[PDB]
């Protein structure tokens, strides 16, 4: 009658699914020194514009 | 009483014992404290902060033009609301306090 | 949901028929406003359908045209009749006024009129409310917010006062409240605003402006930003046409690409997102400061440096005096980036202090500015700033970071200067330890951004100069671990320094596997960085592989010999084995000395040679050298001082011990002047601990031994060296603590095993056991101290070492045997064996031998040798018949026993029924 | 002279930093604050050694 250990199984793959998120955050480059700037310059969308 | 057996203290500095050398880390410009990352590492947090109030009327420019019966026929009644109002949830979440 | 729009139609009786004729005031409104004052003369209008065109008018776009014929229309109607058409002229000029686009003498023409016709009216009628409302929205278009709320309440409390004046009470009145919220917002009261704001959306959700925009505002200023986020989405539902609500959420997109973006890719769509709609509105609102700074913001990013300052010099410049303050202090601060980003610091600074001299609370303008005065090398202007910033921001990581980089900078630079002291370096190192260490603990607090590095290396670096090296081994670990679990590649230099840290820990083993991880990442033609990995392998197989250090160090000294630690070390390893003649190695040392004579760890390798060797090279030529090291070299240099003082301290005690007047006093001067050396040192470094160790001797030469025993328990609590345990043994013996003397005694014997100095502790274990002995009259402790005894003079014949000392052994050994001797031949027979009583007359047969071996020797004068004498036929005549007496009284005894036994024997025989 | 030229070693010096010198090596392995020490031997010592 023990059976559940299916769902606490589906607990803790669950926290490890919410960990990667975590570390795919942490290098993640747009949040890492000189990041935001190299992220900027490989977006392909072209301005038109001279003030 | 007798027994021969002086006592010295010693002091007797150790040979210099040169241990292993560090090496100087080599230069990282963008970790000095005139690293310009540092301000976009706070940007990413401050981002639009302080454009948010768009100009000094806040966004959010008084027009008695927008009240009808009034500033024409003097029917101050719109500005005091209506009453028994119905309040959409999507609008009722805006009443909550901060978190 | 309800509605406020206006009707579409009007309809306006006719006077020649009683009909009506139609106007759709939507498009039925003529071009010219001219042609309508016709229709509304001849048929002789009410006031209230000029108004409702004009109104038509101006809420269709066309605001001069209704102005123009409310213009008309005061022409038409006479003195009260205009009371009402001033009203509508004051809030048609304000709606003038309210050009964002406009040129700043336009907009004060604008007001005066909206003025001029709010005089007129309110001569009229005083206490309408489109008229009050118009004065306190004057005061705010003025910026005179203060006065604007004043009057505010004053109008509220009067408008209360003639209700509870006339019997009656009053619901809320919106623009009331609106106008107290947009003050209450302009004063930072955001929460009592907030509420206003929301308490307004219950009143009127189709109110103009959208209260949901106000709402926003607080929330994001009270820090749930995201619900104000919402509330301005919200705001763009139900009305798409609201262009302040499209920017604000605008804005909410470009704070959610950071905030809500799970990793590389969703941030690309968001900001792209973000940027393509802000092309969108901006080309229908090209004059937009908030689209202005946030193109800014774009080219900064995307490295367009030059269109940054294009864009604040010909569009925000032009119309600065009309920009909201906190805008133009965003827009002048992306320039000064762009300047600093340019290398040009000085005008970055200039715009900087611009960008602060409109919003002085702008904190990235203020960053900004310390950092262009770190550019121009000004250092300590520079730590000004950032501190007054740290005064109202000292959570602010990037902030701690960089004033704990400006600190650890001043702390290297003070210890690689002469003129820097020792509280003048520990307050640098413990500001930049806090700086840094508050910087580490913010970050970690948050787990969404990953730790500079960098503070790891430069935390590290600051522990070796506070003598913390295992706190440098943690962090450093701590900047591998990050480094490899972002999978970036580990600098040969983080490997080495591991491994130097590691080193200094005990850790030989790990420290050799980071070293040769180190040099295996180096190119095989390069020789400047192998010169010091061979030497660091070399140095960390020393008490492991001597044979391969001694290799090593014989390449680096042929090939390269002016590296000087190789030699030193090499020189060190090969005297301290004897496996170089003390000739060549008196010629080695002189060469290595007279080609770096200022080198002070060369010098201070000599005076260990000089006070090493203690016969080719003795106290006169160290003391020389060490004050030629002091006056010509450093002078505040700790080893020549600790070296100068310790030549004093045994001049000293070697004065205390003779009796003539003018070199008894000698020794008193000499004390002092090993106080005052020691002194100068701890001056020079409160954490040298071989400083206090002599000031621990010198308290304990001065039979001050509380003191000395103190000392000499924190030294060892930091050096696990021969002496200090010697010195703490040493130090119990006088105390008369024999336990732990003979316990110290037998610990510095197990540790430190060191062949001239064993026999020594050896005979000093006998005294401590002799002394236990004779004030407990125990043989067993005699017997302890005779076998003590004995291998120290087997050792010291071995050693073929000074014949005091031999002489001095040989005394001990008889002066034993003799008080065993005397300690049996006074002791009950019940405790005594026959076998121990013959054992010490064979040892004091020997006892004697050693004693007439000392009295014939012509040079032993440490006993007057005429106690030497008595104490010779003192073993050989009596003391020797007693110890036989001793003897048969005792076998006497053992047989009468053997009597008492059998008498027993036969009782308990006999004892049977 | 001196010792003699070798620009080998002068790069490695460039690169190198001390870890431990002749005379921080005296503050041992734990750091202790022992400048009490200098008041105590003021009182405890050379007023007690100056009756001469």
């Amino acid at each position: 009658k023990a059976k559940e250990i299916a769902q606490q199984e589906k607990l803790q793959e669950d926290k490890d699914a919410k960990d990667k998120r975590e570390k795919e955050l942490l290098v993640a480059q747009f949040r890492r020194l000189g990041g935001l700037e190299r992220m900027v310059g490989e977006l392909d969308i072209k301005f038109d514009l001279k003030f | 009483q007798e027994y021969i057996a002086p006592i010295k203290y010693q002091n007797s500095l150790p040979v210099p014992q040169l241990p292993p050398k560090l090496l100087v880390y080599p230069e990282s410009p963008e970790t000095n404290a005139d690293s310009s990352q540092l301000i976009n590492s706070l940007y990413i947090k401050t981002n639009v902060t302080n454009l948010i109030q768009q100009d000094e009327d806040l966004g959010m420019p008084v027009d008695l033009m927008k009240f009808p019966g009034l500033l024409n026929k003097l029917d101050s009644k719109l500005l005091y609301g209506f009453d028994n109002v119905k309040l959409d949830k999507d609008d009722r979440i805006l009443l909550r306090d901060p978190r | 949901y309800p509605s406020m729009e206006w009707p579409t139609s009007l309809d306006i009786p006719l006077k020649a028929s009683e009909e009506l004729v139609g106007i759709d005031l939507e498009t039925d409104l003529p071009d010219d406003p001219t042609d309508l004052k016709t229709l509304l003369v001849e048929e002789n209008s009410e006031k209230e359908h000029w108004l409702t065109i004009a109104l038509a008018y101006c809420n269709h776009g066309k605001t001069n045209e209704g102005i123009k014929l409310i213009e008309m229309a005061l022409d038409v109607f006479q003195n009260s009749e205009r009371a009402s058409l001033h009203t509508f002229l004051t809030w048609a000029h304000l709606n003038l006024a309210k050009g964002q686009s406009l040129s700043v003498e336009t907009k004060e023409h604008e007001l005066t009129q909206a003025e001029l016709n709010l005089k007129d009216a309110i001569g009229f009628d005083p206490t309408w409310i489109g008229n009050m409302l118009a004065t306190v929205e004057l005061y705010y278009q003025r910026g005179h917010y203060d006065k604007a709320l004043e009057t505010s309440d004053l109008f509220v409390k009067s408008i209360h006062a003639e209700d509870h004046r006339s019997g009656r009470q009053s619901k809320p009145n919106c623009l009331f409240l609106l106008l107290r919220a947009k003050l209450l917002y302009q004063k930072k009261n955001y929460m009592a605003s907030l509420k206003i704001f929301q308490e307004l959306l219950v009143i009127n959700p189709v109110l103009q402006p959208d209260p949901r925009i106000g709402i926003g505002l607080c929330f994001w200023q009270l820090k749930d930003s995201k619900m104000a986020i919402k509330s301005w989405q919200r705001a763009l539902q139900l009305n798409p046409k609201n262009t302040s609500a499209s920017i604000l959420v605008l804005l909410g997109e470009f704070r959610e690409s950071f905030t809500n973006s799970t990793n590389d890719k969703t941030f690309k769509e968001a900001f792209t997102k973000a940027l393509s709609d802000l092309n969108n509105i901006f080309s229908e609102n090209q004059h937009n400061p908030v689209l202005l700074t946030l193109l800014q913001t774009y080219y900064y990013f995307k490295g367009d440096y030059q269109t940054v300052l294009d864009i604040y010099h010909h569009r925000i410049l032009k119309m600065s005096p009309m920009i909201a303050k906190i805008v133009l202090s965003e827009s002048s601060f992306w320039c000064g980036r762009a300047h600093y980003a340019l290398g040009d610091y000085r005008k970055s600074f200039i715009m900087f202090q611009e960008s602060l001299k409109k919003n002085e609370d702008n904190l990235l303008a203020k960053l900004g500015l310390g950092q262009t005065q770190i550019k121009n090398n000004l250092l300590e202007e520079s730590i000004i700033t950032f501190e007054n910033l740290y005064k109202t921001n000292e959570s602010l990581q990037e902030l701690n970071y960089i004033l704990g980089m400006l600190y650890a900078g001043k702390a290297f630079d003070a210890k690689t200067a002469k003129n820097t002291s020792a509280k003048e370096q520990s307050n640098l190192n413990e500001k930049a330890l806090k700086y840094l260490e508050r910087y580490l603990k913010l970050t970690l607090a948050t787990k969404n951004q990953l730790v500079i590095s960098r503070a790891y290396l430069v935390i590290s670096q600051l522990y070796e100069l506070q003598n913390q090296y295992k706190t440098s081994l943690d962090y450093l670990s701590k900047a591998l671990e990050e480094m490899e679990f972002i999978k970036k590649e580990i600098p040969l230099e983080v490997l080495n320094n591991l491994a130097c840290y590691h080193f200094i820990n005990g850790d030989f083993i790990k420290a050799d596997d980071l070293f040769k991880q180190a040099k295996a990442k180096v190119s095989d033609k390069d020789e400047s960085v192998n010169i010091t990995l061979e030497y660091n392998i070399a140095r960390t197989n020393e008490k492991n592989d001597c044979e391969k250090s001694e290799s090593i160090y014989s390449q680096v000294t042929s090939l390269h010999p002016a590296y000087i630690a190789a030699r030193i070390r090499n020189l060190y390893l090969k005297f301290a084995q004897s496996k170089i003649e003390d000739s060549d190695m008196s010629t080695e040392m002189n060469k290595l000395l007279d080609l770096n004579k200022s080198d002070l760890e060369i010098r201070s390798f000599y005076g260990w040679y000089l006070k090493n060797s203690k016969e080719r090279k003795n106290n006169e030529k160290s003391t020389t050298h060490n004050k030629e090291t002091l006056v010509k070299y450093n002078s505040h240099d700790a080893y020549a001082l600790i070296s100068l003082a310790n030549l004093y301290v045994t001049i000293a005690r070697d004065g205390k011990k003779s009796r003539n007047p003018k070199e008894q006093e000698k020794s008193k001067h000499s004390y002092l002047k090993a106080i005052q050396l020691y002194q100068k040192v701890l001056q020079v470094d409160p954490f040298n601990i071989f400083a206090a160790q002599g000031l621990a001797i010198i308290f304990a030469e001065s039979k001050r031994l509380g003191p000395a025993l103190e000392i000499l328990r924190k030294v060892r609590d930091s050096l696990d060296n021969e002496d200090v345990q010697l010195n703490l043994a040493h130090c119990y013996l006088e105390m008369r603590e024999y336990g732990k003397a003979i316990e110290n005694y037998e610990l510095v014997l197990k540790k430190f095993d060191n062949e001239k100095t064993r026999p020594h502790i050896l005979n000093l274990l006998g005294r401590a056991w002799y002394a236990r002995a004779i004030k407990e009259r125990s043989v067993n402790f005699y017997q302890k101290a005779l076998e003590n005894a004995k291998t120290a003079l087997d050792l010291f014949v071995k050693e073929s070492s000074k014949s005091k000392f031999i002489h001095s052994v040989k005394f001990n050994i008889a002066l034993l045997h003799f008080q065993i001797a005397e300690t049996l031949r006074r002791s009950n027979p019940k405790f005594r064996t026959v076998q121990q009583i013959k054992d010490s007359l064979e040892g004091l047969k020997e006892g004697l031998e050693l004693f007439r071996e000392l009295n014939d020797l012509k040079e032993f004068n440490m006993i007057p040798k005429e106690e030497l004498e008595q104490r010779i036929q003192l073993g050989e005549t009596t003391m020797k018949s007693a110890l036989e007496r001793s003897l048969n009284e005792q076998e006497e005894f053992e047989k009468e026993q053997s009597a008492k036994i059998d008498e027993a024997r036969k009782i308990l025989e006999e004892n049977e029924l | 002279d001196s010792e003699v030229s070798d620009p080998v070693v002068v790069e490695t010096m460039k690169h190198e930093r001390i870890l431990v010198d002749h005379n921080s090596a005296l503050r041992g392995a734990k750091p202790i604050n022992f400048g009490y020490l200098i008041k105590d031997a003021e009182l405890k010592l050379v007023q007690s050694i100056k009756g001469s």
